[PDB]
């Protein structure tokens, strides 16, 4: 029965908390970092730089971190984005005393041994394999490739040329120049606010204010293609959209969900979303098609993503697009819009009801401005989005310049300008 | 409300060395599969999937 | 300041009633806005014979399709129009349905679930379309490893029993299944007591049977036929099955021992010798000699690239054991290290380590309850495999009570000197001959 | 209790590393230690231009060897010359495996 | 990392004994050849002792 | 498929106690392995005598 | 070298008839045999490791 | 060598005590028999092969 | 592919003796202990004869 105990500090240092009675007290740290402020002269420095989480540091040897954080039973997660880059810890509540002292020894001072970074560069194809196990995935970093010239075009991982050229010296020098205390948010859970007032103090000490903070993440309307021999080609193509904090933004949203953003009935076909009921009368059943919505301070990206087979491609994201042009024209009852923002507040809470996730959401928007926007108030924004906005979104993408990322046989695909 | 929970769109990995990346938000998943074939690519050095952070007796 | 002795007790009760017809609903309320009802179905995939043996499965795919009160685009449209997520699953015991949508919305799903239970439409047609849907799906399922993995497992393990066929059913009986087998099928299984309802978050337990008596309570009770299953304490063999294809990158195989059953105390401190063996992945950081054993084992000359330690126990039986990649020239040595996880657990048992074993248990039993569905499903699967429910409390209070020497007495028990079953897919070839595996069970030093 | 004495345990260790003949053949002090596991590690991590001499240093005392020559007068290590490169990584090592063996204790 | 295949004496037991593949439709016959390799064990072994006295 | 396999019937080859579905074989098994270990009890009697 | 010089003392009074000079030093080179074998190398291998600072 | 003090080594001797019981018993009484060691083996109730 | 690395009999010959790799700097002493084989190749087959004779 608590709202949660936002608080700024004079080291610029941003601080919550937000007590509960579950057992496992789970803490997280938010540096605004990101794989976007990597340059060319670095790229792929975060990839590595979320592994070397394990590495000895000046306070402690790596031994002591594994076997303490695993002897405890807690454990330490290093979660990332083109965005954010998110530390978190997970522990029993009398324990935090040793797990947090780890935090403050990995981001605060990381000593880089170098034989120990070589032993870790081979990993980064394993692990940038494995991610790429995934097939959305492989098709959507080439896409943010063919969406900027600049900053949101660096992928998280790494370059398969950069493997083994990373230094711990780049290393260093991304650190000191991104890990300010600034950028940096901490948001506790279970446990009590004062001693996080006790332990943020020691981060304090640490570290001036502002980093480096460049770029600005133009857009571009490029394509990508890769040729493969698989039968499943699979593609997007993505429109420039306004974010965030714009009504326009949430447009997109209720936008995305009246197209159906994903299915909410398992083994079952998506009876009410458009696109799919388009291209199930256009074609063959195996496919799979939705809108897809990137979101980021400097701009925002929407538009469709689909998989099908090769001969069936240009029958498909022609089709679903055609959908799209049906919303240009005006043609939208209410009824169905009431059921997307239904959708949206549904699954917003569902995002939301996992303290995990819940820790990622406090933290996303930590930084932001750091001001706590509770749910019902997320709500209050989207019941204020009227249906003219949709269309002014829909007619937005119909009337923008266009990218699009491919990845299949691609025999059939039309290119981006024919779209 | 830029978090990838409150806006699907791209994943956001949870690499680590103590657990799996495993997250995201869609990005079209498990839908597909109502639709014929859904291979899925197949041993290139590929992990299990899941991860068992949801673990039972 | 938290602390156990108090953040233990704060987590709610659930408050289990009795419908007259037997069901039992269970709930708990979470102070949240969010819940989801279900309906943890207690037949499983051992209770059918030979004959029928893809009926339940198939009822899992073509439940959602339709119902008498409407067809199924009308139900799918209203589960979409409410923004709630139906989801359901099957196990070779536990079936289960479950709803997922906001409190406001709660009592709008619990009715479609009786809806669900009570008469599902079965068109003709319909079971035409899901049949080729199966059909497509099996081989769609055989890009898969490690599930095929697991099936020969049970399938060694159990052979003869009814445990032991898979719950996807034979790819030639699905054809030659007929709409009466499926009513015989819920006429027969589908009827309180065995039925359990359950919720969690928002839900207020009361309204929650109110509302469960309007819908719910048509379900027979007594016995059509007065039928009654008939169960069995079933074997456990020491077979092995072993298929190759060598064209394969990477060797998956399993090993496993008879477990203690569902309802057996020794399952804990099992769970805490599980803890002991520790799972790894290479792309892991955390790999070289560091975390555990066998952990650090996999990675030191390089050996395993990815395992797990696992106990799938049953109402009857249980399989503990382990499951690992190989590549195809490490294949013995990967074995070597594990079996010798055991003989070290069933021996040379040091406290400290049982204790990080106890923690990882610990963490792991309490981070997994997090969040409304592994609650309710954690009711909907404890009610039938124990009735009542577990309060962590329960557990933690258990778990301390564990030791060293319980760990080397029960380890001793149920793993010392066994006769495993082993299944592998391949490329196996380096993997140990039967023989070797057996030896490998018990060391001649002790 | 070392001061101006400290400058006389200089004199008997200054004659002792005359007496050792290593640095007649030009070997520094380092080059000449024992491989061990412990030091192997150690040899792993040195910066690749410190270890590039010392593998022609040692090549070099081999090499003379054979010949059973002694390095010119001139080019014999000097004892206020010589670095000990070796030390920070070799202490290093070290002390991670006291620190292994001590948690492996416990 | 069994200690078989590190140690070369109990590197060489594992090739000529204990892991070396054969075939497994070898029949009794074989078997003689083997017995080949005990009979002069036995005949260096009683014939050491006949030799103490010859 | 992934689930077609079965195993063929192993019951002519099995020992009579364990032959039904049904008993536990947990208190079964030291008598199946007693029986054996005693018979290599009894051979490795033979070899040392 | 000085323990090489104590075998050629051990063969040399081997060699000898016994006697109270012989038995001395037989004695002496014995027990001087085991000493510097057990008790004086490793110290002064010590001795040498800290006058190189070690 | 001092590495081998520590509470888990003493935990862990303590686990294989009796092992080395049973072996010892193994080697002691295999021992006297191979020998028939004619002072051990009269106090046994049986075993009087020798006169 | 010389001869010698493909005759089984030949690699032992060729690892124990044409191409194992040796220390550059090795001395006198070394020598002696392939002496010592040598000298029972010549305690054995010299000796031989006196048990023709014995
Ligand atoms: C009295 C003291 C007895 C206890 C000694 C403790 C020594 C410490 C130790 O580490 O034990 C090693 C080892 C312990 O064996 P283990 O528990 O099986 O573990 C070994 C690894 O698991 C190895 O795993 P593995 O799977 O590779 O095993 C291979 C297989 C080895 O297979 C064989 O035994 C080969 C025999 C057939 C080949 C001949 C072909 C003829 C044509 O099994 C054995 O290791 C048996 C070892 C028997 C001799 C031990 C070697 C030392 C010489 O020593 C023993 O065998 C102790 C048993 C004593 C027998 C009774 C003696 C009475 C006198
Ligand atoms: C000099 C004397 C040396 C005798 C052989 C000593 C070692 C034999 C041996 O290999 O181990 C037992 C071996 C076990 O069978 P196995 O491992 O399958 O041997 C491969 C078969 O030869 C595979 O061939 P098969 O499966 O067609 O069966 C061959 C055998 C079938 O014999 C068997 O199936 C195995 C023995 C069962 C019969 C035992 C009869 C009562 C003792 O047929 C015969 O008995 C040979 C025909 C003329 C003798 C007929 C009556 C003799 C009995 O039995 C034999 O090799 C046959 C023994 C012949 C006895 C001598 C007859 C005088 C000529
Ligand atoms: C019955 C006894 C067994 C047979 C005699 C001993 C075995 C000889 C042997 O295997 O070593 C050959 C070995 C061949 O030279 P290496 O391969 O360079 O040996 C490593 C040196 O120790 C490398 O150390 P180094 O460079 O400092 O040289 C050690 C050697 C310096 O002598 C040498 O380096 C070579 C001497 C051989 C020159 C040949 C002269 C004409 C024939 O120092 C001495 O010889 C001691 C000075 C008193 C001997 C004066 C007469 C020697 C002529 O010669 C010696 O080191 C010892 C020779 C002294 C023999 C006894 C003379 C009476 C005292
Ligand atoms: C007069 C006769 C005196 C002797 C009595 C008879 C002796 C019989 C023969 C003794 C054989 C010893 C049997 C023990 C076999 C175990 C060997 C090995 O496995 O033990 C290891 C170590 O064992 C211990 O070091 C020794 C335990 C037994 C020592 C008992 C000695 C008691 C002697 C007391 C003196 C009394 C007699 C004195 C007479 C002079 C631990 O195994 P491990 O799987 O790696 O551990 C887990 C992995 N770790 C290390 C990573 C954790
Ligand atoms: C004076 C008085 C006279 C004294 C005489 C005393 C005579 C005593 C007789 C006792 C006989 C008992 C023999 C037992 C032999 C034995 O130990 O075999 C062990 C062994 C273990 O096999 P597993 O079952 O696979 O165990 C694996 C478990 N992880 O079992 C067997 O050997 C059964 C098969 C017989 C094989 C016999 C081969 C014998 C050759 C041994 C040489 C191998 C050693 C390798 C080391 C080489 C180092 C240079
Ligand atoms: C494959 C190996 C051997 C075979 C086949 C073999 C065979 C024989 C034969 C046939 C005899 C004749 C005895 C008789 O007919 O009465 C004999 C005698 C003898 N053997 Fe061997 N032998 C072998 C190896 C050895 C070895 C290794 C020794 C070592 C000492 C040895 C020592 C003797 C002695 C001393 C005699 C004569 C003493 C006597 O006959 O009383 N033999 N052997
Ligand atoms: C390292 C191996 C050997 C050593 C060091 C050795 C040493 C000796 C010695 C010191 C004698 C005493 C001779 C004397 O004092 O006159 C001797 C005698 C003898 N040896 Fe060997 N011997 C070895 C191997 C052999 C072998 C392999 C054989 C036969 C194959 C053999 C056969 C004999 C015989 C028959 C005699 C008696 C002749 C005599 O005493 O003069 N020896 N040996």
């Amino acid at each position: 029965p608590q709202d949660l105990e936002f608080t700024k500090l004079p080291n610029g240092l941003v601080i919550a908390s937000l007590e509960n009675y579950s057992p496992v007290s789970r803490i997280g740290l938010f540096i605004k970092a990101g794989s976007r402020y990597e340059d060319f002269s670095n790229l792929g420095t975060t990839h590595l730089l979320r592994l070397t989480s394990s590495l000895t540091t000046k306070g402690a040897s790596s031994f002591k971190i594994t076997r303490g954080i695993e002897a405890v039973g807690g454990k330490l997660s290093v979660t990332a984005t083109r965005e954010n880059m998110a530390y978190t810890v997970e522990c029993l509540r009398g324990d935090v005393d040793i797990l947090m002292e780890f935090l403050l020894n990995v981001t605060t001072a990381p000593e880089f041994r170098r034989w120990e970074v070589a032993d870790l560069q081979p990993q980064l194809k394993i692990d940038k394999a494995v991610a790429f196990q995934n097939p959305q995935t492989h098709v959507i970093e080439n896409l943010h490739a063919a969406a900027y010239r600049n900053a949101l075009a660096n992928p998280l991982y790494c370059p398969d040329y950069r493997i083994g050229k990373v230094t711990s010296e780049e290393l260093h020098y991304f650190v000191q120049n991104h890990f300010t205390s600034a950028r940096m948010a901490l948001i506790g859970l279970g446990v009590s606010h004062p001693v996080l007032k006790q332990v943020a103090e020691q981060f304090l000490n640490m570290r001036g204010g502002l980093g480096l903070s460049g770029a600005k993440a133009n857009y571009r309307g490029g394509e990508i293609r890769e040729q493969n021999g698989d039968s499943l080609v699979h593609a997007a193509f993505v429109a420039e959209s306004a974010v965030a904090g714009s009504a326009e933004a949430n447009a997109f949203s209720v936008l995305q969900h009246v197209l159906g953003a994903g299915p909410h009935v398992k083994r079952g076909s998506n009876t009410t979303s458009h696109l799919h009921q388009a291209v199930a009368k256009a074609t063959q059943q195996p496919f799979d098609v939705s809108a897809f919505n990137a979101s980021y301070s400097d701009s925002g990206l929407f538009g469709i993503y689909t998989i099908s087979q090769a001969t069936a491609a240009g029958d498909v994201i022609k089709a679903a697009y055609n959908q799209v042009k049906t919303i240009a024209q005006g043609n939208l009852s209410n009824t169905d819009v009431q059921a997307a923002k239904n959708k949206l507040k549904a699954g917003y809470l569902m995002s939301v009801e996992s303290s995990e996730c819940f820790l990622e959401e406090v933290g996303s928007q930590a930084l932001v401005a750091g001001s706590y926007m509770p749910p019902s108030t997320v709500l209050q924004q989207i019941d204020s989005v009227a249906n003219a906005d949709i269309i002014n979104a829909a007619k937005k993408f119909v009337s923008g310049q266009k990218s699009m990322a491919a990845s299949g046989n691609l025999g059939h695909t039309p290119f981006v300008d024919e779209l | 409300m830029l978090s990838v929970a409150s806006r699907s769109g791209p994943f956001a990995p949870v690499l680590s060395a103590t657990s799996r990346g495993v997250a995201g938000a869609l990005r079209p998943l498990v839908q597909a599969t109502v639709p014929a074939t859904p291979e899925q690519p197949v041993l290139d050095l590929k992990r299990p999937f899941l991860s068992r952070e949801s673990l039972s007796g | 300041t938290a602390t156990f002795a108090q953040a233990l007790q704060f987590v709610p009760e659930t408050q289990v009633s009795l419908l007259d017809n037997g069901l039992r609903v269970a709930s708990e309320q979470s102070s949240q806005p969010t819940c989801t009802v279900g309906v943890w179905i207690d037949v499983g995939s051992r209770f059918e014979t030979e004959k029928n043996n893809g009926a339940g499965y198939f009822l899992e795919h073509l439940a959602f399709k339709g119902t008498k009160n409407r067809p199924g685009s009308a139900l799918e449209k209203e589960v979409e129009s409410m923004g709630a997520h139906l989801n359901a699953y099957s196990t070779r015991e536990h079936t289960a349905y479950y709803i997922k949508a906001l409190s406001k919305d709660l009592p709008k799903a619990v009715e479609l679930l009786g809806d669900i239970v009570q008469n599902c439409s079965l068109e003709d047609s319909q079971i035409e379309k899901e049949r080729d849907v199966i059909l497509r799906e099996m081989q769609e399922n055989d890009a898969s490893m490690r599930d095929v993995v697991f099936n020969y497992l049970h399938a060694t393990a159990f052979q003869g029993t009814p445990l032991a066929q898979a719950v996807e059913g034979p790819s030639e009986n699905v054809r030659k299944l007929s709409r009466a087998d499926l009513t015989e099928y819920l006429s027969t299984h589908y009827k309180a007591p065995r039925m359990v309802l359950a919720a969690a978050g928002g839900v207020e337990h009361q309204q929650l049977l109110d509302l469960a008596q309007k819908h719910l309570g048509g379900i027979p009770w007594t016995y059509a036929e007065d039928a009654v299953p008939t169960l069995t304490p079933c074997r456990f063999t020491g077979s092995e099955i072993r298929h190759r294809d060598d064209a394969l990158p990477f060797a998956h195989v399993a090993i496993a021992v008879e477990g203690p059953g569902w309802a057996s105390p020794d399952n804990v401190a099992l769970q805490v010798a599980n803890a002991i063996i520790g799972h790894y992945d290479c792309t892991y950081g955390g790999g070289v000699h560091l975390s555990s054993p066998l952990a650090s084992g996999a990675v030191a000359n390089k050996l395993c690239q990815s395992f797990q330690t696992f106990s799938i126990c049953y109402a009857e039986t249980g399989l503990l054991g382990a499951h690992f990649v190989c590549d195809r020239m490490k294949i013995d040595d990967m074995m070597f290290v594990l079996q010798g996880q055991w003989m070290r657990l069933c021996t040379s048992a040091t406290e400290s380590e049982v204790a990080r074993g106890k923690n990882i248990l610990r963490n792991a039993l309490v981070s997994h309850l997090d969040g409304t569905t592994p609650v309710c499903e954690d009711i909907g699967r404890s009610l039938l495999t124990y009735g009542r429910r577990i309060p962590l409390a329960e557990w933690e209070s258990r778990i301390a009570e564990v030791d060293a020497s319980v760990v080397r007495e029960i380890c001793s028990k149920y793993i010392y000197d066994q006769c495993p079953a082993v299944a592998g897919y391949g490329p196996i070839e380096q993997l140990p001959d039967y023989n070797r595996i057996r030896s490998g069970m018990f060391w001649l030093r002790f | 209790a070392v001061s101006a004495s400290g400058k006389w345990l200089d004199g008997i260790r200054k004659w002792y590393y005359n007496a050792a003949g290593f640095n007649k053949l030009g070997l520094m002090r380092d080059d000449t230690i024992y491989e061990d596991e412990d030091v192997k590690e150690a040899i792993r991590r040195l910066p690749e231009n410190l270890y590039n001499d010392r593998m022609f240093r040692i090549k070099r005392a081999l090499d003379l060897n054979l010949k059973h020559q002694i390095l010119p007068k001139e080019q014999w290590t000097k004892y206020e010359e010589e670095n000990f490169y070796l030390e920070p990584y070799l202490k290093e090592v070290i002390r991670e495996r006291k620190e292994r063996e001590e948690w492996a204790k416990k | 990392t069994p200690m078989r295949k590190t140690n070369p004496l109990m590197k060489l037991i594992n090739h000529s004994f204990i892991d070396l593949p054969t075939p497994s439709n070898i029949s009794a016959w074989w078997n003689f050849g083997s017995l080949l390799g005990a009979c002069l064990i036995l005949q260096i072994t009683t014939g050491l002792f006949l030799a103490m006295h010859y | 498929s992934h689930t077609d396999i079965k195993v063929p019937d192993f019951s002519e080859y099995r020992r009579l106690e364990v032959l039904d579905s049904t008993k536990s074989s947990r208190e079964s098994s030291e008598a199946r392995k007693g029986f054996s270990y005693l018979v290599t009890g009894v051979t490795t009697v033979g070899v040392a005598y | 070298w000085l323990l090489a010089a104590d075998l050629l003392i051990l063969t040399w009074i081997g060699g000898q008839p016994v006697s109270y000079p012989f038995t001395i030093i037989g004695q002496v080179a014995s027990v001087l045999y085991f000493t510097t074998i057990l008790i004086l190398m490793p110290t002064i291998s010590l001795i040498e490791n800290k006058m190189l600072k070690w | 060598v001092t590495r081998f003090l520590g509470p888990r080594y003493r935990e862990l001797v303590k686990n294989w005590v009796p092992t080395a019981y049973t072996w010892g018993a193994v080697g002691a009484v295999g021992l006297v028999w191979a020998t028939d060691w004619r002072l051990i083996l009269d106090w046994v109730p049986y075993i009087n092969g020798k006169f």
